[PDB]
DNA sequence: GCTAAGCGCACCTAATTTCCTGACGGCAATCCT
């Protein structure tokens, strides 16, 4: 049971996402350049979205023997926390570590803080890190990590720390024709002086163009990492949809303030992916009538069309909800009558792909 | 032997590598002698047996040049080095240009066959055959830059002068 | 070639309030005024019918349009890259000649119906240098000729060889 | 608690900002060309305004070593104040820092303090130093512009430890792109040589370029990072919105306003109070073409309302509401009119939409806000 | 303190404002065609006005060096002025000094020559030349309008350095844009040869192009820029703006006047005084359109008292009041026949605009202010 | 049932300066003992 995500969003004149030299990400298909934003940026902004406070269960960090110490007001506990993560196989203030914060908290408190043996607890200090795979977060975008088997001791031995990713997102190429644009800025010296000259001459690199972004979530390997808990993983897939909708990637937001909202949201509900940005293998040009997102709304009906009477199996139907904000934008404008359940509510598409799902609604779900 | 498949941080996979037993034969056992110098190389890592290879190299003795011949005993280095340089970037750990290394293969392949010529310089040198990469250099530039523009022109041709400057050890 | 060069003496015959209605046309189509549309039709109708190697309708409209902006003689030998290019040896290579070498890299990835712009800014810094002819002829098959690849490798490489004298 | 400010502006044929080339600022808003005001040229504009005087005291230069040697007096000490931010990590070229330093004005008291003490050494004297200029963010300016400041860590002295620097800025501002397609003039202007000659031609010869166009102005305001950034002050924060509010609404980019002097106030503002940022600038995707009967103004406008009421129908409809409030000069350009209750107030005055917003934030009079400033 | 000025001109078709073509100068404002006179052609309309004679000071000239030279000593030339303003930053192509020189007339000319009259050598006497160049300051126009002069340091000598040459302008001055949707219309000119020694053809023959539109202006003078740029003198600043409002209404551009006579008075004039800038042309983004029962300046007076009510009851009605005078020509064209009071005085003549401004201005009468300058 | 010649300008000038950031972060296994 695969829950797919189509969006079709506009964007301000923005930079989301730069390389080294602080350039919008480019990247070729279909033989052109198209504005590309990265996968990681995406899962990053919806991992620290606003709506995910509540479902935030998993910490990346090498500065783990910080969060140790943090738990204690007086037990001064540092150097040998360093000390038995570096016998637990990291190098240094250490590689990466991703595993949940209540667990590395009261679990690494009640054994790295005892007074005992200093292998052993290095092995349970291990256990303790491998088996805290009990978070959303952690179960959605995966982990696995390889200590250092030099510095590691000949007596610790690691358990299997692979958590398969349940959540796939390609990386968010434009519709059309990319269109790199160059920003000349200035900064203005506060004081006077008798020359009138800035403080500092750069040129910022940003550009404006409709992406098209496309996540994929495996419903079984979902449940099958946070395990039977099948409550937490329908709050976990209403989360995704809602921090996907409603958030943008935190670039130069604070200079673009670019916070446009999708007008269109394809959720599909099949056992197979499918990566509708063949439909804009072709770069869309404007005309003069309609305007972009309307032509490329066009472009993907078209598209879904082609797939529904191409490849389409009758043993499993493919059925998906279509999103537009108060029916502004509808798919199939000419006769792709495909989308069954053209949706205007966000809270009533969570609830429809919460029903398909099974017996949840979104009130009862927000309780794990 | 270097010959190894595992393609690492300071080695870079190329061909069988005859450059390598030369400093040492040419200088303490054999020297210079007409004839054809027959090389087996068993490459070997403890008891990982990983390839054999052999290569025979017409000689005539004409001298012998000692720093030339003792840049061409470690061609691997350059190699590597020559492979590690990214396109746009000062980053040391990073994989450079990993499409150059599907190149020097055949570049390599193509020294080799004049490797008589090469060891005792006669018309043949590190400048007259590493020249050799210059079109497979011309035709991957081609695809790591996939522009018509004049920077991706002459970034291109930036691209064009690699070549792998010779080390004194 | 035919249709073209007689394209650039019909433009470079056109009278001044002619060439006005053709300079408040710009920066639009030619679907929202008359006389821009009569006009596009008497100095393409009978030159089409004429020729078959007469311009594509929009590359024409374009270069009517840029022309009017900013009337260069025709002369053989002026093309783009090769004027700009020789002005870009006289400005400062590390922070001035990166710029205006973007302004004119940008013209590689437009395509016809918004290309005018960034040509009439690259235009303006022509002007701004007093250059009075370019190749009107060469500049419009080459851009009519855009939908390959080895004609913007020509382009490109020519403003590279311009560079390098 | 967030505070959107979307600004429909229609402003006269200007170049408010431009590039190095003296072009002004355009975009590619959906494959169409936009006329462009960056987001610095509005902060600029609405930090030195007017409006916004009394919330200053951010000073952003590379010279705060004449700022030392001015408050400091008739004792000279400017090279010493150098060597000091030398040994600091500001590298001094000929007469200024290679960096620029953001710091509050009233604590270059403090600076020259340590300037002037002839006691301390050099590596304490910047230690000291470098302690100031880091806790020196009690600006309203650098509370919503934010901070950073990296000194220079190989002409840094060993014995100088710098604590963190980073302030998140509280203000979010968009570029104002145009609703309309947007298409610059070339004004060819000339320059007349008063004396007759001989010539009898020009002095100068160029040419200028303008536009005009209906901007669509987007600000985000954080209202807990802008207290918290202020450590806590309630009055002063109150302050600052209000006087943004001001300054956005009553001051123009002062770019070539000599020449072209357009000061046109906004037509509409929508101040919403909503937890998410949001931004209506998908609404003009499809560009505005005017009609005979209508106005670009107005149908920039009933566009806007198109969306607003939209994203509100298919968005914002949960146990949080939305609050709105809809100010035109005298109810001149009303909102949508297939709906007419978009939004929750249609205000009529700035001084009113003001007032009502304070009122919102936690209750406050403009009197009792505008008399804790800082300075 | 600001005066705001904002005009309603109707023009008879003219080409006040052409660009290289000769086409009239034209804008698109709301997304239609506007008919356009640049802000540069106003200002230096009414800076070369006879009403603003009295105050005009300055030269702004290529030609400096003639300027020192018109002594009747000739001795100092094509050496001496063209050798110092070189080494000043200013290279010389053929003659004439390239750089502008914005700088006040009469005293500053004066003291150049005495730079340029012998002894004190070279270095020392292109400082002097420097100093009395930046200092010069001192003029209605420059106060206005600004200055600039930013020489060439490839040239120059080490040894002569500059003060600060910026002047910050006092008046803003908005391009003057139409009311209504432009007709851009073309005139056929035949020239004809006057000897018929040939059949009856003509000589040239060519299209003259022009147009007529309502025109909304807009002045903006700053009361306390303008004091301190005239270093204080209060009464030249009350006369300039005196002058100022005399000049903007009774001085027309000075384009195409001798075959487009378009000396047309303007028949609304608004003047506030308020702290902070507005421009009235949000009113024009709906074009006039004539109908039948009236014209094209009551309509466009109309929508104007429209946008002037709105912005008024919309933005400010206590603390500043900004006091505003209509004036229309005996009180022709009133300012809206909707409720009154939107104007403190409706004045029905130029000159008593003038001294009720001078007179909120600080009580300045017309009289001693004009013996300033 | 619907005409036709001849006539369509070129000269002047096109500008100057100065400022252009810093530090931080760069992973490990596993492919013969």
């Amino acid at each position: 049971m695969l829950i797919e995500i189509h969006m079709i969003q506009n964007h301000s004149p923005a930079n989301l996402n730069r390389d080294d030299l602080g350039a919008p990400k480019t990247c070729y298909f279909g033989g052109v350049l198209r504005s590309r934003i990265s996968s990681q940026c995406i899962k990053r902004s919806i991992r620290t979205s606003n709506d995910f406070k509540a479902l935030l269960g998993g910490v990346r960090t090498r500065r783990l023997a910080d969060l140790i110490q943090q738990e204690a007001g007086e037990t001064e506990c540092w150097k040998k926390a360093q000390e038995i993560l570096n016998k637990c196989g990291f190098k240094n203030t250490k590689m990466l570590v991703f595993m949940s914060k209540d667990k590395i908290k009261d679990l690494a408190r009640i054994v790295l803080d005892n007074s005992l043996g200093l292998t052993e607890a290095a092995q349970q200090v291990a256990n303790v890190i491998a088996q805290a795979t009990l978070a959303p977060d952690i179960a959605l975008c995966g982990r696995m990590l390889e200590p250092n088997d030099k510095d590691k001791d000949k007596k610790v031995k690691w358990s299997n720390t692979t958590v398969e990713a349940a959540l796939q997102v390609a990386h968010a190429i434009s519709t059309h024709i990319a269109r790199p644009e160059i920003d000349y800025f200035v900064a203005a010296d506060d004081v006077p002086g008798e020359d009138a000259g800035a403080g500092h001459i750069g040129e910022s690199m940003f550009a404006s163009a409709c992406f098209y972004k496309y996540f994929s979530i495996d419903w079984e390997q979902l449940v099958k990492n946070l395990k039977g808990d099948t409550n937490l993983a329908a709050h976990t897939v209403g989360a995704f949809l809602l921090a996907a909708a409603k958030t943008n990637p935190s670039g130069k937001q604070n200079s673009f303030a670019a916070h446009n909202y999708p007008d269109g949201i394809l959720v599909e509900f099949k056992n197979s992916p499918i990566s509708y940005a063949n439909a804009f293998v072709r770069p869309v040009s404007v005309v003069k009538e309609s305007d972009l997102v309307e032509q490329s709304i066009g472009q993907l009906s078209n598209y879904v069309n082609d797939i529904r009477l191409g490849y389409y199996d009758e043993q499993s139907p493919v059925i998906g909800f279509w999103f537009s904000p108060n029916n502004r934008y509808p798919l199939g404008y000419k006769h792709s009558k495909l989308a069954s359940r053209n949706i205007g509510n966000l809270n009533e598409l969570v609830g429809a792909v919460l029903d398909y799902i099974g017996g949840f609604k979104w009130e009862e779900v927000q309780k794990s | 032997s270097k010959i190894k498949l595992m393609s690492n941080d300071r080695y870079t996979f190329a061909d069988r590598d005859w450059y390598s037993p030369l400093f040492s034969y040419l200088h303490a056992e054999g020297n210079s002698r007409q004839g054809k110098l027959w090389l087996v190389g068993f490459a070997s890592d403890k008891a990982k047996s990983i390839d054999i290879w052999d290569k025979i190299i017409e000689l005539e003795g004409t001298d012998t040049n000692d720093e030339l011949l003792a840049q061409l005993a470690n061609r691997a280095t350059a190699l590597n080095a020559m492979r590690k340089k990214p396109l746009r970037g000062d980053f040391k750990k990073s994989v450079g240009t990993p499409q150059i290394a599907d190149i020097i293969p055949h570049a390599e392949n193509r020294i080799a066959i004049n490797a008589g010529k090469m060891t005792e310089n006669r018309g043949y040198s590190w400048q007259d055959a590493d020249t050799e990469y210059g079109e497979l250099l011309t035709k991957v530039a081609y695809s790591l830059e996939p522009a018509q523009t004049v920077d991706a022109r002459l970034k291109r041709g930036n691209f064009i002068s690699r070549k792998p400057w010779p080390i004194i050890p | 070639n035919r249709g073209t060069v007689d394209f650039i003496a019909s433009l470079e015959n056109l009278k001044e309030g002619d060439l006005g209605i053709l300079r408040k046309l710009r920066g639009a189509r030619l679907d929202e005024k008359l006389p821009g549309f009569d006009l596009f039709s008497a100095l393409w109708w009978p030159l089409r019918q004429k020729n078959q190697r007469a311009p594509k309708r929009e590359v024409a409209w374009l270069i009517a349009k840029l022309f009017a902006e900013f009337r260069f003689e025709q002369r053989e030998g002026a093309t783009l890259p090769i004027l700009m290019g020789g002005i870009c040896r006289k400005l400062e290579p590390k922070k001035e000649l990166p710029r205006v070498l973007a302004r004119f890299d940008q013209l590689a990835s437009l395509d016809i119906m918004q290309m005018e712009e960034p040509l009439s800014v690259i235009m303006g810094i022509l002007r701004k240098h007093q250059q009075v002819c370019l190749d009107w002829v060469g500049l419009t098959d080459v851009l009519s000729f855009w939908e390959q690849e080895p004609v913007k490798r020509e382009w490109s490489d020519s403003f590279i060889k311009a560079y390098k004298i």
